[PDB]
RNA sequence: UGCGCUUGGCGUUUUAGAGCUAGAAAUAGCAAGUUAAAAUAAGGCUAGUCCGUUAUCAACUUGAAAAAGUGGCACCGAGUCGGUGCUU
């Protein structure tokens, strides 16, 4: 051959990316490749195919809240060094190093430098106030009332503790009732209910919330007793299970709103934030503001129940009720020991003497929760006589509580401040320094850094963003006069926007935008269609209707229902009397809230509507999204106080707004239709009988906007542009893996480029029965609307709704798709499932495309959509499901096509642009670099020329053709599939590029002439000259014999051709042969990514102190023998070192070859200097040379070609891969697949046969399995284990046996080894876990590909 | 925001209400630090304490370390989460009757972490 | 779909809150518990009320580093890649 036009394969992925050439016949080609290294070995042939595989690519998201967590104990330590400091002058006068014994609490005796009672320095001292204050809120409250001079240092500590832990800030300015109080908070949940439902609103006028919430009675009385003033709600209705919320309950929202999955909330729950937003998305923004309102109340409850004084007893309402809190503690211990000397004295031992039990003993120093502890005690209470107190505080959740618990996150910093604020007005005349520093001190409590501010940096720190004012450092106090507060935030704007993905260089609206909103609306108004009686086909809304209904239902309501179009508006403005509506369901999911919002405040209806107003109006809601900040929004509205009542200005500012859209203004109207000069927004107000919809707008290439956008991403350099594109961290690891191996390749073909660069991206997100739900939600609403008895009468099970004939049956309520008749449960063996739209004009298997009928004689003679007879006499009927959902509106119009002429070439030509034009954008970005990276030379006229065209297709084309020809996949073999899909793309990809020229423009990035399908398009069969098709499936001309949907057998000749160039794109018999030989091949190359660990040094778990001396110290100087510490600390990378170390007690020198762990925390010193650290860590005669640096994953070959991978220092994983025969792969896909074929019934039957005539390949099978692990695996125990299992099940199903001879893959899996079962039995995991071997073994380094390498033969290490 | 190890625990929790006895006491999360150190979250229902089964390493010595675990209670039986940590290399036991235990042991599911 | 800024409550760790009676001890009987300090990646220099867990990484060669370099082809096979005519 001469052959050096070649095109590639690749199939993307977030854990792989299979790679393959081809050459014009399909082949893949075959090469000897130079290797490099001291071995014999001087080349070696590989086929040219392999996939790159490597650890994801992890979000910066973990990092930055560790930098938090790192900024905030950072300036919290900061704080009390501005107490001490200013203490410290006259402290020294009273202790002359009481700071230092603080300084010094943690250590031990043996390390202290000072006197180790640390307040007072003796234990007289100490021991007399411990049982004077057995808590700090002792000392707090007597500080706060008492009118005698204090002792300095517990001033001081009583100050430092209120500093250290000083509360929330969620609430700004003074305590008031409107921001504090229960009530208010009640009216607010309400109003805000109310706002939500103005159909069916709450009064609770009378209702006294504040006395039934507040009171003390176990969370659960006290939603009763409020639900019971409210008739006309349910306890567990949508306002009741808020009021459960609000109490820190776990109410489940799933019934209210009719989810599939439930929503079950509590606000005491970390991930409760993200549980919110998991419903959210599902029911709307809309009501975010609802379960804020609810989390307000559950601060004012908890508040509430914590502040448990009758004020001005003292000024210490916290501190007052933490020790009543610690007296009822003190009491109900007391006669709970009491309780239990007398009734159950045999447990009285577990109970308060065992931390291993989470009894008493546990929750103080074991380590128990509260409520693990009440959970232990409640069935021992239970049991006893005069426990009846101590169970209501139980169940009240009020039994010896501690004081710092998890419920203060609840606790304001006011109230500190408060205490705070007392305690120096007492003192300060008997210390005047706090009298002159009583400003100074408040300020460091109450002072908080901006939100727009960050950092306070002088250069040195690439997330901040602040501007100075002057040189100085930065205190609480010179803050305001240091700080450039408008610079600083104005560079804040500019930081936190994020640009329109489609339009970048333009900033995204806050989601709230009057503008976005209206947009919004006008997007789903779009599609609405509507018939009354005599109403041609289903009609749109005029643009004027449109104008008008927002005029009215929109600008009136809050959210618009489908009645009040139905009724508001249709019947009476347009005095309609009955009017179907369509492609809307119940109500609308987009309104103008922030329109509402603005006429509340402004009761301006004019202002609001006059459109010359919305710039004023649009920086109003960019401030109130921009900034929670109260100062900042002052300044940021003056200029609008003069239009405004300083009533309403009050009020505006008291708004305030979060999120951020998808879109730029200048989307939604800056740019225009070149034709038209209409905006997009222009175009969805009026756009005539066609109503197009924004999606529809960018992707319709008959306009302006596709085209600009395009134009519009622009972006240089590399990582810039990999940086660039939108898509998940782990994606953008694998495009650059890509593009890399691309480059290999072409190096590796002589630096000539390819033909084409084929394209696909594989999908690994089987996240999961999520779907098996719905199925049975589906049903239950559809069985419910039609009012038949079917799931009565046929029982409910939502995990056999995964068998699509019974899922269709119940879908068709029982009955046949195409007849008047009943189908029999049981019998559903017999009947046929059919597709609507035949395979042959489009692929679609889903289910929305098919039906269940007794046989599929009963659609209709046609090679169309069913019969015009089966139409007419169903339509009826099917119009019944549509209506109860049972059917999506496309499919109705589906089987109904035949009414409306049938399939169409418009029909057809669609169906083709489904099948080829990739839907993700992610691709298409992919696609520009490679096109961009491979084509760079442009001609005489300045074109460019493309060189090489990048094609990208479709996953399915290609997982559709494997599973067409028998190319059957099964993942849990090996790793070669990633490799075969990027080879089976480049065929398929390939063909079509030749066999289809002129469809290029959908499906090869560049710039070409785009040509209407129609005119491809055959009218007839006998029409079949220059027409593409008369049948839409265009991978139709793969196969020999096309069955059509009435059992006539079209042929095709085993030698397509194009007609128009005659070049030959496939020999059906010769060229499947080429496709099975490449997927059979042995030699697949299979990098794994080799990478140097980082991130945290250890694991974070903080453990108590050993004897071991694996313990990692947390400060240089805590021994963690004394002070605990980190036990398992992550290795970087290894290193292999030879050198000669001590070895007896005479210490003579013996050499070693041994295998050292970098620890991520050693790194740095040892990449300083390697021998010193390495000398200092015991080797001695160290040779600089041999050294080796060993990462994970890193490669070795043992004799008789077994290969390891370096899991750390100790450990290896099983580094080769099992090439099964081909004819075994489809055998064992077949055989697990015995039951749920979805296949012709008449093959479905003849693939069956194969296996039953085949049961022979299951030994066959095990043997390959068995000389497999002999030779590599070397795990003896375990291939005795199963080889005895499967003698033990021989019998056992066909269908049984092979799926679970797939489990046993795991054994001969690449990487670390698993415990796996067959069937019952289960084998325990062979782990390899000396290093020794490799060191004598061959190391072999690769390239990406894995097709260069260099063999570097370890045993020839131990000499000079 | 949330624990890289922390989110896919509690889609992990997601997934074992999936199971479904609509159980009604709501599921609970060990603090962040276990979590990330932590490599595997099992449930083990029917009222038994989580996994620990050996590994023999090129005879057998016990694999996977324990952590803390919940009572969670179904209408029936305890269901504990119990949570899994992988075992480091150099430090292992010896099993004796425990082989006994992984066998009799029904748990209804593993999910990884870290990975 | 990333990426970024403020701030809290727990939690964990060590110390400090004189343990007592009885007994040679082994040990038993009792008392007590609710709080605080401190650290919260070791640390780093650029000394900031900054920064320290993301991206990135085969080998060998040049560079200070961005970065640049380094490995014929044809056929006939196929148990992880084998051989052979040619090129040099």
């Amino acid at each position: 051959s001469m052959d050096k036009k070649y095109s590639i394969g690749l199939d993307i992925g977030t854990n792989s990316v299979g790679w393959a050439v081809i050459t014009d016949e399909y082949k893949v080609p075959s090469k000897k490749f130079k290797v490099l290294g001291n071995t014999d070995r001087h080349s070696i042939k590989k086929n040219l195919i392999g996939a790159l595989l490597f650890d994801s690519g992890e979000t910066a998201e973990a990092t930055r809240l560790k930098r938090t967590a790192r900024r905030r104990y950072t300036r919290r330590k900061n704080r009390i060094c501005y107490l001490q400091e200013i203490f410290s002058n006259e402290m020294a006068k009273v202790d002359d190093s009481f700071f230092h014994r603080l300084e010094e609490s943690f250590l031990v005796e043996e390390d202290k430098k000072h006197e180790r009672h640390p307040i007072f320095g003796n234990i007289v001292d100490e021991v007399a106030y411990h049982e004077k204050y057995p808590t700090i809120y002792h000392l707090r409250k007597k500080l706060v009332d008492s009118t005698d001079k204090a002792d300095l240092r517990l001033i001081y500590l009583a100050l430092a503790h209120m500093i250290k832990f000083r509360g929330h800030f969620l609430i700004e300015g003074d305590l008031n009732p409107d921001n504090s109080d229960v009530d208010k908070l009640f009216i607010q949940l309400v109003q805000t209910y109310n706002q939500l439902f103005e159909e069916n609103p709450i009064n609770a006028s009378g209702v006294d919330a504040k006395a039934i919430l507040s009171a003390r009675l176990s969370k659960s009385r006290r939603l009763e007793n409020l639900i019971a003033q409210l008739p006309g709600e349910k306890k567990n209705g949508l306002f009741g299970n808020l009021i459960a919320l609000s109490l820190g309950l776990t109410p489940n929202f799933k019934s209210n709103f009719d989810l599939a999955e439930d929503a079950k909330l509590q606000l005491s729950k970390d991930t409760y934030d993200d549980d919110l937003d998991n419903l959210l998305a599902q029911i709307g923004d809309q009501y975010a503001d609802l379960f804020l309102a609810a989390k307000n109340l559950s601060d004012a409850i908890l508040l509430s129940d914590i502040l448990r004084v009758n004020t001005e007893i003292t000024k210490a309402p916290l501190s007052a009720s933490m020790i009543k809190r610690y007296d009822e503690h003190h009491q109900d211990l007391t006669l709970l020991k009491a309780l239990v000397r007398q009734q159950l004295p045999e447990k009285y031992k577990e109970i308060f003497f065992d931390q291993s039990k989470n009894g008493y003993a546990g929750y103080i120093d074991g380590g128990a929760s509260q409520e693990e502890f009440y959970k232990f005690i409640k069935p021992i209470l239970e049991k006893m006589d005069g426990t009846e107190e101590l169970l209501v505080k139980l169940n009240r959740e009020d039994l010896l509580r501690k004081q710092r618990t998890f419920d203060n996150g609840s606790i304001p910093h006011q109230i500190h401040l408060g205490e705070l604020h007392a305690i120096l007005r007492r003192q300060e005349d008997f210390y005047p320094f706090l009298k002159d520093n009583r400003e100074k001190i408040e300020k460091i409590l109450t002072f908080r850094i901006p939100y727009y501010v960050g950092p306070l940096a002088r250069g040195n720190s690439r997330f901040a963003w602040m501007t100075r004012k002057s040189e100085e450092t930065i205190t609480p106090w010179n803050f305001e006069e240091v700080v450039d507060k408008g610079a600083s935030a104005q560079s804040f704007i500019e930081r936190m926007t994020n640009f329109d993905k489609n339009l970048p260089n333009e900033k995204v609206l806050p989601k709230h935008s009057l503008l976005y909103e209206y947009f919004t609306v006008y997007n789903e108004l779009t599609k609405v269609k509507y018939v009354t009686e005599g109403m041609r086909k289903p009609a749109f809304l005029s643009g004027e209707q449109k104008k008008a209904i927002v005029d009215l239902l929109f600008k009136t309501n809050r959210k618009v229902t489908v009645k009040q179009l139905k009724e508001d508006y249709f019947k009476k403005i347009e005095c309609f009397d009955s009017v179907e509506i369509s492609g809307v369901e119940d109500r609308f999911n987009a309104s103008l809230g922030t329109y509402h919002d603005l006429l509340k405040i402004i009761k301006d209806k004019d202002f609001l509507d006059n459109e010359e107003n919305e710039d004023i109006l649009e920086d109003i809601v960019l401030t109130l999204t921009l900034f929670e900040d109260r100062e900042m929004i002052e300044e940021r509205l003056k200029t609008y106080a003069h239009l405004f009542d300083d009533k309403v200005m009050k009020q505006l500012k008291r708004r305030r707004y979060t999120g951020w859209g998808r879109l730029s203004r200048k989307l939604i109207n800056g740019i225009r239709d070149k034709q038209s000069g209409k905006t997009i927004l222009d175009f969805l107000k009026s756009d005539g009988f066609a109503n197009r919809n924004f999606m529809q707008l960018i992707h319709d290439d008959s306009l302006t906007f596709k085209e600009d956008i395009q134009k519009a991403q622009v972006s240089d350099s590399l990582h810039e542009h990999i940086a660039n594109l939108a898509g998940s961290p782990a994606i953008k690891k694998g495009i650059l893996q890509t593009v890399k191996v691309v480059d290999e390749l072409v190096k590796v073909m002589g630096r000539h480029k390819p033909e084409n660069i084929v394209i696909e991206m594989a999908r690994e997100n089987q996240t999961t029965q999520k779907n098996s739900r719905e199925r049975m939600k589906r049903i239950e609403e559809g069985i419910k609307e039609l009012g038949s008895q079917i799931l009565k009468e046929h029982p409910v099970e939502n995990t056999q709704l995964q068998n699509e004939k019974l899922y269709l049956y119940y879908l068709q309520n029982g009955r046949d798709m195409y007849v008047d008749q009943e189908l029999d449960i049981n019998r559903l063996s017999d009947y046929d499932v059919d597709h609507i739209v035949p395979q042959s004009f489009l692929k679609d298997d889903s289910i929305d495309n098919k039906v269940l009928t007794r046989s599929d004689k009963n659609r209709g003679k046609s090679d169309n959509v069913p019969s015009e007879e089966v139409v007419k006499k169903m339509k009826n009927y099917w119009r019944q499901l549509l209506n109860a959902k049972l059917i999506t509106q496309r499919k109705f119009d589906n089987l109904t096509k035949a009414e409306r002429g049938g399939l169409s070439e418009l029909d057809k030509a669609g169906f083709i642009k489904r099948q080829l034009v990739e839907t993700r954008q992610i691709t298409k970005h992919v696609a520009q670099i490679l096109d961009s990276r491979m084509n760079t030379k442009y001609d005489e006229n300045d074109k460019l020329i493309r060189e090489v065209k990048v094609i990208t297709l479709k996953s399915k084309l290609v997982s559709d053709f494997r599973k067409d020809f028998q190319f059957y996949k099964v993942r849990e073999i090996n790793n070669y599939h990633h490799a075969h899909d990027a080879y089976l793309n480049a065929v398929v990809g390939t063909a079509l590029i030749k066999k289809y020229p002129k469809l290029e423009s959908e499906f090869v990035y560049g710039d070409y002439k785009v040509y209407d399908v129609r005119k491809m398009i055959a009218k007839s069969e006998q029409e079949i000259t220059a027409k593409y098709f008369f049948y839409s499936n265009i991978m139709n001309f793969f196969k020999t014999e096309i069955t059509l949907a009435n059992g006539e057998i079209r042929k095709r000749p085993l030698i397509e051709t194009n007609g128009e160039t005659g070049e030959i794109v496939w020999d059906k018999g010769r060229d499947f042969a080429t496709v099975r030989k490449v997927l059979s091949m042995p030699q697949v190359n299979i990098v794994k990514k080799t990478e140097v660990q980082t991130g945290g040094f250890s694991k974070e778990s903080i453990l108590p102190k050993r004897n071991s001396d694996k313990l990692i110290a947390r400060k240089k100087d805590w021994d963690p023998k004394k002070y605990g510490g980190f036990d398992s600390p992550t290795v970087a990378y290894s290193v292999l070192v030879v050198a000669k170390v001590e070895k007896g007690k005479s210490k003579k020198l013996k050499s070693v070859k041994e295998l050292l762990g970098i620890t991520i925390m050693e790194r740095s010193s040892f990449e300083k200097n390697p021998i010193d650290f390495l000398e200092a860590k015991g080797y001695k005669e160290v040779k600089k040379d041999l050294i080796i640096k060993l990462p994970k994953y890193s490669l070795f070959e043992l004799e008789n070609g077994r290969k390891r991978m370096l899991a750390s220092a100790g450990e290896l994983q099983k580094g080769n891969e099992l090439a099964l025969p081909s004819k075994y792969v489809n055998f064992l896909y077949l055989a697990s697949h015995y039951e749920k074929l979805k296949g012709s019934p008449e093959d479905n039957e003849q693939k069956q046969l194969f296996v039953e005539q085949h049961k022979h390949y299951l030994d066959e099978i095990i043997e390959q399995i068995s000389e497999f692990s002999k030779r590599v695996i070397l795990a003896d125990a375990n291939l005795d284990k199963v080889l005895s299992a499967y003698n033990k099940h021989r019998d056992k199903p066909i269908r049984e046996q092979a799926e679970n001879i797939i489990h046993l893959f795991t054994l001969t899996n690449l990487g670390a080894p698993a415990a796996f079962k067959y069937f019952d039995t289960t084998i325990d995991r062979k782990r390899y876990t000396s290093t020794k071997e490799v060191l004598d073994a061959t190391l072999i380094h690769q390239s990406i590909t894995g097709l260069y390498e260099t063999r570097i033969d370890l045993s020839q290490l131990g000499g000079d | 925001t949330l624990t890289r190890a922390q989110k896919k625990y509690a889609e992990a929790m997601h997934e074992f209400i999936n199971m479904v006895d609509d159980f009604e006491e709501s599921t609970p999360d060990f603090a962040k630090e276990v979590l990330h150190d932590s490599d595997y979250v099992v449930i083990t229902k029917n009222e038994k304490y989580a996994v620990a089964l050996c590994s023999l390493s090129t005879n057998l010595y016990l694999d996977e370390k324990l952590v803390d675990y919940s009572t969670v209670d179904v209408n029936g039986v305890t269901y504990y989460i119990n949570i899994v940590e992988t075992n480091d290399i150099d430090d292992l036991e010896i099993a004796t009757d425990e082989d006994e235990m992984k066998s009799g042991n029904q748990e209804i599911i593993l999910k990884s972490e870290l990975k």
